[PDB]
């Protein structure tokens, strides 16, 4: 009931998804072979939302892993946790997009999308009652950004009356992984703003600091970095996967959070984050949980909220608490930190409570804040994209595979408009 | 029927009340937990009756710091008190009058008034308030002056009895006592009907000499003062051949509205071994209580005059030799009364002998005399305490703590001239009147 | 309730505190591992004042240990009694202040003062009522004096309606540990007399003499020296940690003993101090205790009281006694020694009695005297500072890191004013 479709694009999506389906398997008591070995029947109460029933009590995920370059798939197939996926879903192309938008939207986008859309339709018809779509990708790569935009569009005419959540890894200010980031990002964001519902922007170096500073890890690899982002992603969904005292669903989050069609870029955060050695000297209690969430340091996006104002805020608890303690503390937060909240939405705190605590923790929480601190992220990206484009650098290889200058002019004009409306509403009276 | 509520502020009030309420439960034959192992109402004046067999007192324990109330909660008398009435603050006044009367005391005075109103509505024939407050403390002096303002406005004209702890001349635990005592007296001079005074060292001489005790803990001192506290309200809870209720003391011991500062005394107070070698007759306990060395305030009566007196016998007492004993006492020239009071004695007899708690320093006696004297001899103590205040205030010492907590310098001047007026009047009426 | 924050600055504060938390642990029956192993329930009645309740009945002290160099924390962290502190509190820098005021208040202190201040605000949010701050530092070092004053000015801004006590270690008149003492001390006092409520001045040679003649020890190391100052420091606090016949607390002491805003420099003292061998020839009773403290020999500050007059005096008894014997002796002390008390404060004795005896002792006492004889200590220090400053010796390395000539002129101009009033009130009529 209320089934969810999970789509993966680019190298990041497959690596994040590899850690994702690891978390879900432990949550639902699923052996790597694919057979139920747990005890509680509560996990079976709603198992069809993600997994799928099969013969001999086998379970297969509703995931569609697809990427142009094959190199990622041999890793997921040959590696562990590859005995439970559906071999038909393992879609791959022939050559990677090469960090090019054009090769991800016109050249190799044509033949690959037709194949992947077929598996979506078959998966949708198998579904009993569709709830929405989940897409995990990156805005810096070529295949994940370029094709993911194409897939988001092709899905959109097919299911107009549906919602989707895109958990994108937005590029960093400090360190840039690839040289031509702004060309892929600016083009991708223009299309997403047109035809998407909500978007959870996530940074890398911000999660780098969190792992090194708070968890005190000397060598934070991609294994640990992707592990933390999976827990936030599992926390967002678990409201409808598991019963709770004040339940919420993907539809509830979308409407509570998005006041306007063009302002749907969120910023997540998770708590508690404690080291292995320092967990014994801290009291696991709601006061410190909410305090840990509401500081700039424990935030998974590299934008300090102090330069902006929280437009709307969510908080999806887990474990067992009191609504009194939960909402008494939201009062203490609101009264003390009132200078940082937008004046013209009152009571802008949405709270939901579950009952199943996360593994190895008495209780935890997930904070999703639609803030005005993203305006500094888009301003910087637009600045980087502007200077590079005026001198017409790297342009010969987007023009040489389908596009021309009119796409670049209109994408820049739209992005300037969006940051204009974003600021003009923050400074409204 | 007849009701009076007890308020205990400061550490002095709570510690005294722990022993004072320790004695009532023994006079009325109730176990500490409310069960039972003269008796026929009686307990309706102090012990409110619950539907079950348990009785709970009409007490209001209020303090600003929680160090001492927690002793009461965890003490042996834990199931007795009503858990709501034990009101605690967070931090004390730190021997500062300004803190406990302006800044922190104001933030909690509404909570205690709430329980006062709930306790008064539960009773029918309320008469007055018994306040056990010290003088040198912070929450026992500044906070209790606030309660007088709150209680007086709510209840217009009711007797307001106070059992103070007069600061000692030579004994002094606090350093800022002359600042606290002068301030609290000037404000309670008009909202108090009569204020009994006790000196801490005065019992020590009594406990060392008469009791023959070398281990005078605060428990031993507090056990002895509670006997006076109980026996003053002995006629309300017990029948007597000449009953005296709380309203008589207001009109028998208060010739003038300002001069309402009597002092307590108890007799007989003798040990257990010395009990065998004493006959303990009525003609001598009247003489013992009138002796200068048995007074419970460190002021000798010989330097002053007795304005009025009041005796409250109990037990095997005949109203004849009692009449005779006072007859010779008045004749004796050691004690001198004021001219305009030809009769200066009030008597009250009761049929219930006082009881003795187990392990007490005092010995069981079939008779007891409790003497409350309004006298001119207390005027000397006021002048001395006034001398300390003007000495410290001359250099403005310790002033910065008060002015920084919500007072002006002009207020200190008014409290000074007020005590000048009280002291001059205390001797102006005590001198002979021409014609 | 009425919690207090304990701050340690410099090497001395860390060394004093390392053994201070030793005595506090025995009083509350705390194993070195951090778990309660005591018997009497009265210990837990007020345990939150110093320790913090945590998961599985573990207790964590409310301590903030900070030093500009890592040479101090290496001992406490690696050594015993280091498995119960919270590692977040173990704040340290990289290079020591180097016995310089500038390198601890202007240049190096500012970098680390933001980290400790953020811990202070985070320190006892769980803590529900602040009673005050307890600071242990030195007046001769660089980090102990330099940034310790920096913390005082900054902390006072955030908590103005609060009282704090600094248990400083005032310099010596016979042997000086560091060559540039007067420059470091005088610059510190000019800032201390403005942002503190009371200061406990403690010497070292006076502690040496006491441990030599009275305790019969010929070679007292720093371990046997700091044990004497811990008991005095624990004696002042224990009024609000344990029940007593006449209770007191931090706020109570400040009112009785600060007649004027600038005259708040106290002199402690402890008794009984008897050797283990000669403990059988003395009867433990109140008579000798009051006489023991009031002689010049058993005094922890090397200033002979006979050249001055006591202004106000404490006597925070412990153990069990009768207040009569207490005030019978305070009467005998007053009458026989009436020539050593100021005339314009009558009855200048404050007495408080507790109910829990110190470890291995029937009764004990702590004497705190706001005596006038301190005026001879500041007279000597201002004499040494004057001789060095006219020659401008050692000064070329104070102006070189932030200061100038005008600052030194005002610090001495204010200091001679303080010693003027500290004596003008003694001779005032
Ligand atoms: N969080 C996270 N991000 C990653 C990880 N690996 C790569 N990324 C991000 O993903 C981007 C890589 O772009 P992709 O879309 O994966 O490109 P690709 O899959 O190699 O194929 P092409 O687009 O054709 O190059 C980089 O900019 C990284 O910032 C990862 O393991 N975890
Ligand atoms: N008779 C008697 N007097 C006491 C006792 N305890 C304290 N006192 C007196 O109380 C005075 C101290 O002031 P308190 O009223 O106790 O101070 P407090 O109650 O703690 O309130 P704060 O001043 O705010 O701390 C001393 O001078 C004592 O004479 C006691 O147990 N029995
Ligand atoms: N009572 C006591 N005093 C000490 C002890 N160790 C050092 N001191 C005093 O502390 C002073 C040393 O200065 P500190 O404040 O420790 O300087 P620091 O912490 O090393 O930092 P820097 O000033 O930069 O070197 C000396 O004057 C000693 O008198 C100790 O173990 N016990
Ligand atoms: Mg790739
Ligand atoms: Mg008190
Ligand atoms: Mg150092």
């Amino acid at each position: 009931m209320r089934e969810i479709v999970h789509i993966q694009a680019g190298q990041c999506g497959n690596q994040i998804g590899a850690k994702f389906w690891e978390v879900i398997s432990d949550e639902h008591g699923i052996d790597p072979s694919g057979n139920y070995v747990g005890d509680s029947d509560l996990q079976l109460e709603r198992i069809s939302v993600y997994y799928n029933e099969a013969s001999s009590h086998k379970y297969v995920p509703r995931a569609i892993l697809v990427d142009l370059e094959p190199g990622t798939m041999d890793s997921v197939r040959s590696g562990a946790f590859g005995h439970l996926f559906r071999p038909d879903n393992f879609i791959f192309g022939q050559s990677g997009a090469g960090n090019n938008w054009a090769k991800g939207h016109y050249t190799e986008g044509a033949e690959l999308v037709d194949s992947v859309l077929d598996v979506v339709r078959k998966e949708c018809e198998n579904c009993d009652c569709l709830q929405g779509f989940q897409l995990t990708h990156s805005l810096g790569g070529g295949t994940g950004s370029g094709m993911g935009t194409l897939l988001i569009s092709k899905v959109r005419e097919e299911y107009p009356d549906r919602i989707m959540n895109t958990f994108s890894v937005v590029p960093s200010p400090k360190v840039s992984d690839t040289v031509v980031e702004p060309y892929n990002a600016t083009l991708s964001i223009h299309q997403l703003v047109e035809n998407t519902d909500e978007t959870y922007c996530i940074d890398n170096e911000a999660l780098y600091d969190i792992c090194f500073r708070t968890l005190k890890l000397a060598t934070p690899t991609y294994g640990d970095l992707n592990h933390l982002v999976s827990a936030t992603m599992s926390g967002v969904t678990t409201s409808l996967r598991f019963p709770g005292q004040l339940n919420a669903d993907l539809r509830k989050l979308a409407v509570n959070m998005v006041p306007f069609p063009r302002l749907h870029f969120f910023m997540p955060g998770f708590a508690p984050l404690t080291a292995r050695g320092s967990q014994q000297y801290r009291a696991l209690t709601v006061p410190e949980l909410t305090q840990q969430m509401f500081d700039a340091k424990n935030m998974m996006a590299a934008c300090d909220p102090r330069h902006g104002r929280y437009l709307t805020v969510a908080t999806v608890f887990r474990g067992r608490m009191s609504m009194k303690e939960v909402d008494e503390q939201m009062l203490a937060i609101q009264s003390k930190n009132s200078s940082y909240f937008v004046e013209w939405i009152p009571n802008n705190v949405k709270v939901a409570v579950c009952d199943i605590p996360p593994r190895g923790l008495k209780m935890s929480s997930t904070f999703i804040g639609n803030s005005t601190a993203i305006q500094e992220l888009f301003k910087r990206i637009s600045e980087q994209f502007t200077a590079m484009f005026r001198r017409k650098a790297f342009l010969h290889w987007y023009t040489g595979e389908g596009m021309d200058e009119m796409e670049f002019t209109e994408a820049e004009s739209n992005m300037n408009d969006l940051v204009s409306e974003y600021q003009q509403y923050q400074d409204a009276t | 029927m007849r009701e009076c509520i007890s308020i205990h502020v400061g550490q002095a009030g709570v510690q005294i009340g722990n022993a004072c309420w320790e004695l009532y439960c023994l006079e009325h034959g109730i176990q500490p937990d409310g069960q039972m192992p003269h008796h026929h109402d009686s307990f309706n004046t102090f012990f409110s009756e619950t539907g079950a067999g348990k009785h709970v007192p009409r007490a209001v324990f209020v303090d600003l710091e929680p160090t001492v109330i927690d002793e009461v909660r965890t003490g042996t008398y834990r199931q007795l008190f009503h858990p709501e009435q034990l009101i605690t603050g967070k931090e004390d006044a730190a021997n500062n009058y300004a803190r406990g009367h302006y800044t922190i005391g104001k933030e909690i005075i509404d909570l205690v008034l709430d329980r006062i109103r709930k306790l008064a509505d539960q009773c029918t024939g309320l008469q007055g308030f018994l306040v056990f407050h010290s003088f040198g403390g912070g929450t026992g002096s500044g906070f209790t002056s606030l309660l007088m303002e709150r209680l007086s406005v709510d209840y217009g004209k009711k007797s307001k009895l106070e059992f103070s702890i007069y600061p000692a001349p030579q004994v002094s635990t606090a350093v800022v006592e002359p600042y606290n005592s002068i301030l609290t007296t000037h404000t309670t001079l008009e909202h108090s009907d009569c204020a009994f005074m006790v000196d801490n060292e005065a019992i020590y001489d009594i406990c060392r000499r008469n009791l023959d005790i070398e281990r005078p803990t605060y428990t031993n001192l507090n056990r002895l003062i509670s006997q006076i506290v109980s026996s003053i309200t002995a006629s309300l809870r017990f029948d007597g051949a000449l009953n005296v209720d709380l309203t008589q003391f207001q009109t028998n011991l208060v010739p003038y509205p300002r001069i309402h500062f009597p002092l307590a005394t108890y007799a007989p107070v003798i040990s257990a071994e010395k009990a065998y070698h004493e006959q303990l007759s009525v003609a001598e306990i009247t003489n013992a209580c009138f002796e200068p060395a048995n007074q419970m305030v460190k002021c000798d009566p010989r330097h002053g005059k007795y304005m009025a007196c009041c005796l409250l016998y109990r037990g095997d007492v005949v109203p004849k030799d009692v009449n005779a004993a006072i007859a010779t006492i008045k004749t004796k020239r050691s004690i001198q009364f004021v001219d305009w009071c030809p009769t200066g004695f009030k008597v009250g007899i009761n049929y219930q002998p006082p009881t003795v708690v187990p392990g007490g320093d005092l010995a069981k006696v079939q008779r007891a005399v409790c003497m409350l004297s309004n006298t001119t001899a207390i005027a000397e103590a006021w002048a001395r305490l006034d001398h300390k205040f003007d000495l410290m205030y001359a250099k403005r010492a310790f002033v910065h703590w008060y002015v920084g907590e919500g007072m002006e310098e002009g207020e200190f001047s008014e409290a000074r001239e007020d005590m000048a007026a009280l002291e001059k009047d205390y001797e102006e009426v005590g001198v002979d009147s021409v014609e």
